[PDB]
């Protein structure tokens, strides 16, 4: 009885008060663009690649963070929807660096991989591009920050599940960095996780580093013995070795995370 | 008397470092009890 | 009736009646002039009269929004739950050629504060909170001054003006941010963090500061309605257009002879308003090029429009420009219009937060291709690239400031494109 | 300083001796009790600033300090630090002066003045003369527009200045006089010069224009 209705593209789903437009989306099957949201992390609404026309509406909204009124038909695929995403990949691959031929994050990189199907394919920047320092945050995570888009989640991580508020955004404008300001170790039993939630290379595995491309690795799902919870992981192989480990979703045990014992 | 020629906010030449940070622990008295959220921080 | 004409507002009908500092500040001569007058009949009279004179007389938000505040305050009349509600009141003043909410601080300090119990009643909050840029720290000073005495006398604090009402005013200074003038970028800062705003839904008169109800209103919106509720709402919507009433306070800085702040009528004629009070366009009125009738955040106007455009929210909407804080900048027949523009889209990139992409990044990047177009160092094609850069920061930002960093642009090449292909010819026959 | 990373130093690493007067401490005492228990980090900026007046600059033991008696987490200090320009990272002169440069201050020749203190000083924008006691940078709109073109030194305001005035105002402070605030021109504050259009009259007692029914 608390169920409101609204529509996506025109077709009826019934969502609880409370939910997202992004939400309600995924309830028909169609999946937003996304960067900074993350669904176990807190609503950011920063890096706009989410942004959605509502029906009769001249301003587009933010799926991942605008709550659905009833009655509102979600266009998300509307000449309106379609030209904000453009122009936010423009803004996100002005400054980027072009690294994909030794960027780690190469064939499974959510910027790459969103580029090609939300975005233009051709560039009008002109200008020099911006560059960043690097962080050292232990031997673990290897930093490449002229790699961030600024997303926040590894901040978001590291402060709400995690527990350690040691990362941040220092300076402003354009030259807004991540980072932890001092020369400080993100040591943590859970530290590596940033790794996998970062959307891009800017945080990467240290210990992987430059030894295998997603496409050619065999995914093996197995079980973690580090300890006793098991949490469920990803083998990935290659030509007969072992390549990295990676977490598998299980909501009852570990969720999407895994220990930097068990990665 | 009623002049309007010279200007008469000249107070302000005096001012210190700690001017606005003295006034604001002289206002202390005044002030009425402060709300509480139950918690001594968000990280409690 | 209906005074179709506007301005020449007689000096018994201002407001702002110490707006030069030639009367005393402090209390006791602020009482001579009618402020903290009659202050607990009003109180008594309660929120919902109070905002009865708010609406009636059609004040609009005096920030740069403009939105009616007697709707605007109301979200507030809701019965309470565990949680206090404030009054926040926005003195951050950073909107570049703005300067008016600096001379109710430091000249009309008591106008502020019994705004802030009389607004903070309508509001039913417990306290009002004054964040005045960390830049004003004589202006702070002296309004902290101001609180103490009407501390001392009882006219705030434990039961104000006797009224059996608690109310506090406090001053929280800034630390130096122009996007801390933005509602809920403001209430960030003063909760501790940084200057960054927030999204809304939710809002604030559900979630403010500190996670409380709050409302965010300007500096010269709250001075000004005490004065409301004692002479009535319809005086002051006697003055000015329909939907566009009141006194109004402006700034003429620029090429003007007498730069000044001064108070005016709703409505007057923009032409009136240089000549009569600022002396003029430096070098007669047929010297004068463009105006950025509303600060920094809004789009110039050319000489063309600026002959019978009238200077209220509506006449400049229709001019595709808006009143804004009402910060008249005169650029004369000598101005470089796109240098002085480019140092305003340098202003922008120098104060975007940087939280959110089309901002972030799309303001530094209207930086970098202004620098060039003041060189005329580009090709005519890029023109219309920038029109389209622009329309792809506003609408999509989190706040408004990425909409009014690509106002200014969208100014100047709505008007001077001549000046710019005209500079980009120079500079290829110069080089080839 | 330019950078929004922090490499310790001899002169500033978290052993660098600072901690507030004890004067310093009733005032964060009077700071702190402006919000709700439960919200002691809304004290991050006022209190911060207050590490700065009592030293001048803010070095990393300062916020290190702010942050214990806050109890926010340090880094949280360090976003504030660096996002608010008014804190000074790096050791300042004396007289920190300012020089407005946007477009209302530049249209009315904020350049000249800019010129004038580096001719009158020798250096450059962003630097600290060998005396140690002075510091340029350009700023922002100040919210003095109407009084260009105008400077800001340390917590004053000297406006309607002239390559003249500036050299006049610096004079006094080597001098180790006190120069006055405001403007230099004749007028006093935001009037129009040679005159007032407004404000005339003299204004209306208490009781003035009042509806009835008060
Ligand atoms: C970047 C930015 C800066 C702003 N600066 C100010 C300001 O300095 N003073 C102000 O009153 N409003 C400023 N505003 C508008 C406020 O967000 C808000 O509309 C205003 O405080 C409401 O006051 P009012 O309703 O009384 O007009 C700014 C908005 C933006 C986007
Ligand atoms: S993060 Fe993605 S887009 Fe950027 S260089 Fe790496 S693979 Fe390429
Ligand atoms: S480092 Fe990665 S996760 Fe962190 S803000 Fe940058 S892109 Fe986002
Ligand atoms: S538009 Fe600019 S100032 Fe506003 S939230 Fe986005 S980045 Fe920050
Ligand atoms: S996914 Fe919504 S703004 Fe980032
Ligand atoms: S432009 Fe310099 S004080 Fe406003
Ligand atoms: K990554």
């Amino acid at each position: 009885s608390n169920l409101i209705e609204v529509f996506v593209d025109g077709q009826s789903v019934m969502v609880e008060p409370g939910t997202t437009v992004l939400q309600a989306c995924e309830k028909v099957g169609m999946q937003i663009p996304r960067f900074c949201y993350h669904e176990r992390l807190s609503v950011a609404g920063n890096c706009r690649m989410c942004l959605v026309e509502i029906e009769k509406a001249p301003k587009v909204v933010a799926a991942c963070a605008m709550p659905v009124m009833k009655g509102w038909n979600i266009l998300t695929n509307s000449e309106k929807t379609k030209k904000a995403r453009e122009g936010v990949m423009e803004f996100l691959l002005a400054n980027h660096p072009l690294d994909c031929p030794i960027c780690d994050q190469g064939g499974e990189c959510d910027l790459q991989d969103q580029s090609m199907m939300f975005g233009s394919d051709r560039s009008r920047f002109l200008e020099g591009k911006r560059a960043v320092e690097d962080k050292n945050i232990g031997p673990l995570v290897k930093t490449i920050m002229t790699r961030c888009i600024q997303c926040t989640r590894c901040i978001r991580f590291a402060s709400e599940i995690a527990g350690v508020d040691d990362l941040g955004t220092t300076g402003r404008g354009n030259d807004m960095q991540v980072g932890t300001y001092i020369e400080k170790m993100f040591m943590s039993e859970l530290s590596g996780n940033i790794i996998d939630i970062c959307p891009v290379g800017a945080l990467t595995s240290k210990p992987y580093a430059f030894t295998a491309r997603p496409w050619e690795t065999r995914k093996t799902e197995s079980i973690d013995v580090m300890d006793a919870v098991g949490s469920n992981i990803v083998v990935s192989t290659r030509t007969g070795e072992v390549m990295r480990i990676l977490p598998r979703m299980h909501e009852d045990i570990n969720e999407e995370w895994i220990s930097d014992k068990t990665r | 008397p009623f002049d309007n020629t010279t200007y008469k906010n000249l107070q302000h030449h005096d001012y210190s470092t700690y001017t606005f940070l003295d006034l604001n622990l002289d206002l202390s008295k005044f002030r009425m009890p402060q709300p509480s959220s139950g918690r001594e921080s968000p990280r409690h | 009736p209906k005074k179709t004409s506007f301005g020449s507002l007689k000096d018994e009908d201002r407001i702002f009646t110490n707006l030069y500092g030639r009367h005393d500040w402090r209390l006791k001569g602020a009482q001579s002039r009618g402020d903290w007058y009659k202050t607990k009949e009003i109180l008594l009279k309660g929120p919902d009269w109070i905002l009865g004179e708010v609406k009636t007389s059609g004040l609009r938000g005096r920030g740069g929004a403009g939105f009616p505040t007697g709707l605007k305050w109301s979200f507030m009349n809701k019965p309470s739950d565990g949680r206090p509600k404030y009054l926040v009141v926005n003195a951050d003043e950073g909107e570049p050629g703005t300067c008016k909410d600096r001379e109710i601080i430091r000249h009309d300090p008591h106008k502020l504060v019994e705004g802030c119990l009389v607004g903070g009643r309508a509001m039913g909050a417990r306290a009002a909170y004054i964040y005045i840029r960390g830049e004003f720290y004589n202006e702070a000073s002296n309004l902290q001054v101001a609180i103490r005495e009407a501390y001392e006398a009882g006219l705030i604090g434990k039961n104000a003006c006797g009224s059996g009402y608690d109310f506090d005013v406090f001053v929280v200074r800034g630390a130096g941010a122009y996007i801390c003038g933005e509602e809920t970028a403001l209430i960030e800062s003063i909760e501790g963090k940084q200057g960054k705003p927030r999204l809304k839904p939710p809002f604030p008169a559900d979630v403010g500061v500190f996670g409380c109800p709050t409302t965010v209103a300007n500096v010269e919106t709250v001075a000004v309605s005490p004065t409301i509720c004692r002479r009535g709402g319809a005086w002051f919507a006697s003055f000015g257009r329909e939907r566009n009433s009141g006194t109004k306070l402006f700034n003429i800085s620029g090429h003007v002879n007498n730069p000044c702040t001064v108070e005016e009528e709703m409505s007057v004629p923009l032409k009136e308003l240089i000549e009569k009070h600022a002396g003029g366009v430096t070098g007669g009125w047929d010297n004068l090029l463009a105006v950025i009738p509303g600060g920094s955040s809004t789009p110039l106007i050319p000489k063309s429009v600026c002959e019978t455009v009238l200077m209220d929210f509506d006449a400049l909407i229709q001019a595709q420009t808006g009143l804004g804080t009402a910060a008249v900048i005169v650029m004369d027949r000598s101005t470089d219009i796109v240098k002085a523009i480019a140092r305003l889209i340098e202003f922008y990139k120098h104060e975007s937060c940087g939280q959110c992409t089309p901002c972030r990044e799309g303001v530094d990047w209207m930086n970098k291709v202004m620098a060039r177009f003041v060189r005329g160092d580009a090709r005519p094609a890029e023109i219309d690239s920038l029109w389209e850069i622009s329309k792809q920061i506003e609408g999509h930002t989190i706040c408004a400031l990425g909409d009014g960093a690509a106002w200014p642009v969208q100014g100047l090449i709505r008007h001077f494109r001549p000046e710019l292909e005209e500079r980009m010819q120079q500079f290829a026959q110069q080089h080839q | 300083g330019a950078l929004f990373v922090h490499r310790d130093t001899p002169e500033n690493n978290p052993e660098t001796p600072f901690d507030f007067t004890p004067e310093n401490y009733k005032r964060i005492e009077a700071i702190v009790k402006n919000y709700p228990e439960g919200h002691k980090a809304a004290a991050v900026l006022p209190v911060l600033d207050l590490a700065q007046r009592q030293n001048g600059w803010l070095p990393i033991s300062a916020m290190n300090k702010v942050a214990e008696i806050l109890q926010v987490p340090p880094m949280r200090v360090y976003e504030v630090a660096t996002f608010y320009t008014m804190y000074n990272r790096k050791p300042v002169g004396k007289y920190h002066i300012q020089v407005c440069t946007t477009t209302p201050c530049m249209l009315r020749n904020s350049d000249s003045i800019l010129e004038a203190i580096q001719k009158k000083l020798g250096i450059k924008v962003g630097e600290t003369t060998p005396d140690k006691l002075f510091t340029l940078i350009e700023v922002e709109c100040l919210g003095a527009c109407v009084n260009a073109p105008m400077v800001q030194i340390n917590d004053n305001y000297y406006e309607d200045l002239t390559p003249k005035d500036i050299e006049e105002i610096i004079d006094e402070l080597k001098a180790g006089k006190i120069p006055k605030p405001g403007p230099r021109s004749g007028r006093f504050s935001c009037e129009p010069a040679g005159g007032l259009t407004s404000l005339t009259e003299p204004p209306k007692g208490p009781g003035f224009g009042v509806q009835a029914g008060l």
